[PDB]
């Protein structure tokens, strides 16, 4: 029994509990703009301001800046819980919250906002859990790499004892692409550099200079009212100088159209890679699932590789059954001491087992530990049953 | 003879594994070493 | 205002090239925005001093610091001590005497910021929001009225 | 900028506007609704946490006294108060843990003096602990506290 | 919680079955003595 | 490892010192040992290709790699990696009447990468619906792009 | 200098990896001294020179 | 132990590799290392034997 109370025990790694502080991300759809994703976060910081009073003490939105990366896409905001004497329920504690928070932001809203205790853990290490990467390594371009990445998530979908994955964060959006044709500039007696440094001030802005503010040194930006650069037709209103004294239009050289280019270029290890945050499968654990994606990564086209208790665990008792053997022969020299005290060690360890399966507790490294001092402690109450009768 | 020899940590179990069985390993040695100084010597000096 | 491909094969690649020949080193990992923004992260052996694996990585970048666009090299080229968690994470408003979230924002980044991000060895200074700068909104009908440019 | 054939001068300010804003209008804080900036503060791998966060204060409590009307500070997202609450949870069950022993040393030892070597016994091996774990580096980390407890 | 109920759990089973019932006792029985 | 960060940083203090080709030119720092261990040739048997075809794969898949890891002090590379290479005609040049200059900055002009803002900018106006990044000027890609040099 | 010994002016994309730009010249109009001749260079006058 | 990392990052070049081209092996210090710890190890147990 004691076996069996240990094989399916599941194995986490540390516990994740209330901290009196989480947070929540937010993620537009492709192109969305400041004023869009505004909005939601306005929707996100009232769900705790309205519907969460007894449990939220402050929080604090923020508009452009994900945990992904940038963009007028992303967003979060940091909450800060009331103290958790006046939070007395479990539906008061962290676990609670981000459980009918994460169901109200799916329901009542357009795009995708979550919430997550902040794993007391580490950043890495959550236990049936990985991050793939999906490597280019042959010449291929980024639109082939992305074509075998929609093969791979495909084909895990497609029979998944089961699995969770998704992408890492390229959307794909469109881009506005211009086309200047270098014959017809020289034509109308205008300099490329010119011409380029006016899209570039224009639209983007450049550092020019710096200058004083009430002591400290600050930077000197130069661009242009927003009204003048929102849209593809404005571009036209810049006109450049050339040669001959006088002023060109934007659309004489100029060619419009759009294409499909990615906002964000990931790049594991000096090739181009596309990150495939998934999960394992909710019966199976871990280095089951990784094997099992390895080899359907090994079905994709040439050109596109790959990379990546404790399995510690299984050598680390092996010293403790070697030194328990030798320490119990430095002072019960025999052979017949050396294998009394073998015994204690389920004794003690079918209990310890036994508690942790009952409630909600699991294998992880405090239960490690637990279970080497309920072994200690078998020893001495044995050895006392042997070093005096002896 | 079952702490120290898993107190060789490894991976991101390092301090992990190590910290909990070196402080209770410590705390065995000094635990001994009050029980055959301390402890000895507070109950000869005054038990009963 | 550089898009997501122009970083990411002249900045980034530039790099990637002429970061190498380091003691220590699992991977590195990389990130192209479309903001014009690359960040590329190396993670070390555990247990390697982070001191010596911060100057090995930087006295190699600076190898590639002369072929940058001219526009990245005066722009912020930073090299620190990651821990992708914040743990004092200060808000700062305004009750009697009101100011906009750009007023604060600057005095923020004009009295705090510059000394917090040194005191007790401080790996990375978020600013939410910016610093102020003598900001031109340039306009381009007034700019042909006269016959000009940028 | 200019001066057309008469004598017309063109000024930077006739071509376009002029103000002091933002260097960088991309992220916006919002501290309950309200405008607002504060100050994100990540950790030096390999930094000290607590001492860091204590120090973060330090710095910050002198900068305090010289704010303009209105420029106060609040504190959302803070990791302190969870160290100097693990640690008088854990401290309390080493009290309670005592207290309890004391109470099973009595019940079988009704002698009042024999119910206290293993009481005055085990406060000094603790003690030994943190002078012993002190002296190989290790700090009150997490871990080495129910180590203690244990 | 996760790590006393893991202790709590293995010191109830340890002694009281060490101590009386199981081995602990049926060890040096058949282990100093059994055969040799 | 500090011994070459001391030597490095004070060769840093003499960069701007230097003559501006050899600035972008390779500058290294390492570690020195003046002997070979591992010395790994490469060769072709099937699909053949010259000893250029060879050096160039080896330089753009596995050099920069193995400069990296385990703390690799200097590769060496047999031959040399691709670069699109011109080779000048003096005769053409006059009988069109120009010099090697009209064709440097023919190329620092029409071969390179701008940086394009982005429609519904960093402050846009509170309004828009569309944020999506501008494409400038490209780095070539073929040989035909580099004879298409006006 | 850019004739006979070759100059670093920009770098460009070639399947990913970024690599360099050369300019020189065919070696036939570099191997002797009596090739210095061939090249002409432009003239404030609009006109080439020996 | 830095050769031995030499053939483990070179080790996953391999595999995407073009038509025809194959790795090979000259000037190596690795074999020169096996061998002379073979051969003293071999001496070891001689000395023991005898």
């Amino acid at each position: 029994g004691m076996a069996y109370l240990f094989v399916r025990l599941p194995s986490s790694f540390l516990p994740d509990e209330d901290q009196g502080v989480f947070m929540t991300m937010v993620q537009l759809p492709a192109g969305a703009t400041q004023e869009r994703t505004q909005k939601v976060l306005n929707e996100v910081t009232h769900y705790y301001l309205t519907k969460e009073k007894n449990n939220v003490e402050s929080v604090f939105a923020v508009n452009g800046f994900g945990f992904a990366g940038r963009g007028q896409n992303t967003g979060i905001a940091f909450v800060s819980l009331k103290d958790w004497a006046d939070r007395p329920g479990e539906e008061n504690k962290v676990e609670a919250i981000t459980m009918r928070a994460t169901r109200a932001f799916s329901q009542i809203k357009d795009a995708m906002v979550f919430a997550f205790n902040l794993p007391a853990i580490v950043e890495l290490g959550t236990a049936t859990g990985f991050d793939f990467e999906l490597i280019d390594q042959a010449g291929l371009g980024h639109e082939k790499l992305t074509q075998a990445r929609n093969q791979l998530l495909a084909e895990a979908a497609k029979h998944p004892m089961l699995t969770s994955v998704r992408p890492n964060g390229l959307e794909d959006t469109p881009q506005f692409k211009i086309d200047i044709d270098q014959e017809k500039a020289q034509a109308l007696g205008v300099s490329i550099n010119d011409i380029n440094t006016t899209l570039g001030a224009a639209w983007g802005g450049s550092y020019v200079n710096d200058f004083i503010d009430r002591g400290r040194v600050k930077k000197v930006y130069v661009m242009s009212e927003a009204k003048y650069r929102m849209l593809p037709d404005d571009i036209g209103d810049w006109y450049v100088r050339a040669a001959d004294g006088q002023m060109v239009p934007f659309s004489a050289f100029s060619s419009s159209r759009w294409e499909y280019g990615s906002p964000r270029l990931e790049r594991y290890n000096g090739l181009p890679s596309m990150e495939i945050l998934g999960q394992a499968a909710p019966g199976k654990s871990t280095g089951e699932a990784m094997e099992l994606m390895e080899q359907l990564a090994s079905k994709l086209p040439t050109g596109v590789g790959y990379d990546w208790s404790g399995n510690q665990a299984p050598s680390l008792y092996a010293i403790s059954l070697i030194v328990v053997f030798l320490c119990l022969a430095a002072l019960y020299e025999s052979w017949s001491i050396p294998f009394s005290v073998m015994l204690v060690v389920p004794l003690g360890v079918i209990g310890a087992l036994l508690a942790a399966t009952f409630r909600g507790l699991t294998n992880d490294v405090y239960f490690q530990v637990g279970l080497l001092t309920t072994i200690g402690l078998s020893a001495k109450n044995a050895i006392l049953i042997v070093e005096f009768a002896k | 003879a079952v702490f120290v020899p898993m107190a060789f940590f490894g991976g991101s179990t390092g301090a992990i594994y190590r910290q909990f069985s070196i402080t209770i390993v410590s705390a065995m040695a000094l635990s001994v070493l009050v029980a055959l100084i301390l402890t000895p010597a507070l109950c000869a000096t005054m038990l009963k | 205002g550089a898009d997501a491909k122009t970083v990411q094969d002249t900045v980034t690649q530039v790099i990637e090239q002429n970061m190498n020949g380091i003691d220590n080193l699992m991977y590195m990992s990389s990130n192209s925005d479309s903001t014009g923004t690359v960040q590329i992260t190396l993670t070390f052996e555990s247990g390697t001093d982070a001191d010596i694996a911060q100057v090995q990585v930087q006295n190699k970048l600076q190898l590639a610091m002369p072929l940058l666009p001219q526009e990245v090299q005066q722009q912020g080229v930073s090299v620190e001590k990651s821990s992708s968690s914040f743990l004092m994470v200060v808000g700062v408003i305004n009750t009697d005497g009101t100011m906009t979230q750009e007023d604060i924002s600057d005095y923020v980044a004009a009295n705090m910021k510059d000394a917090i991000s040194r005191t007790s060895g401080v790996g990375d200074v978020q600013l939410f929001g910016s610093q102020y700068a003598m900001r031109i909104w340039m306009n381009p009908n007034e700019l042909n009225k006269f016959q000009l440019t940028p | 900028l200019k001066v057309n054939q008469d004598g017309s001068r063109v000024l930077l300010r006739d071509v376009a506007k002029i103000e002091l804003g933002g260097e960088n209008y991309d992220i916006i804080a919002e501290f309950n609704g309200q405008p607002a900036s504060g100050l994100g503060i990540k950790l030096a791998t390999g930094a000290n946490a607590l001492d860091t966060a204590a120090a973060i204060r330090a710095e910050l409590a002198k900068m305090e006294p010289f704010f303009p009307s209105g420029l106060k500070i609040v504190y959302p997202y803070d990791t302190t108060p969870f160290v100097k609450i693990s640690i008088h949870e854990v401290v309390k069950t080493l009290v309670e843990a005592i207290i309890l022993v004391f109470l099973v040393m009595y019940l079988f030892l009704q002698n009042f003096r024999a119910t206290l070597i293993p009481t005055i016994a085990v406060p000094v091996v603790l003690l030994g602990t943190f002078a012993v774990l002190a002296a190989f580096g290790f700090s009150i980390n997490t871990l080495t506290m129910f180590g203690m407890v244990l | 919680n996760a790590v006393g109920t893991g202790v709590m759990g293995g010191m109830v089973t340890a002694t009281v079955l060490a101590i009386f019932f199981v081995p602990v006792f049926f060890v040096v029985v058949r282990r100093r003595f059994s055969r040799k | 490892d500090i011994a070459q960060v001391q030597v490095q940083n004070k060769l840093q203090l003499a960069m701007p010192l230097l003559p501006q080709e050899v600035q972008q030119q390779g500058v290294s720092v390492e570690k020195s040992s003046s002997s070979f261990l591992m010395v790994v040739g490469v060769i072709n048997t099937d699909g053949t290709m010259t000893q250029e075809d060879i050096s160039d794969y080896v330089a753009a898949n596995m050099k920069d790699a193995i400069s990296r890891t385990s703390g690799v002090g200097d590769v060496q590379l047999f031959g040399s990696q691709y670069a699109m290479r011109i080779w000048m005609n003096p005769n053409e040049l006059n009988k069109f009447q120009l010099t090697p200059v009209d064709v440097i900055t023919a190329i620092k002009a029409q071969n390179a990468q701008v940086a394009a803002g982005q429609l519904g900018g960093t402050p846009p106006v509170k309004g828009q619906q569309l944020n999506a990044s501008i494409i400038a000027q490209t780095r070539l890609t073929s040989t035909e792009e580099f004879g298409k040099i006006l």
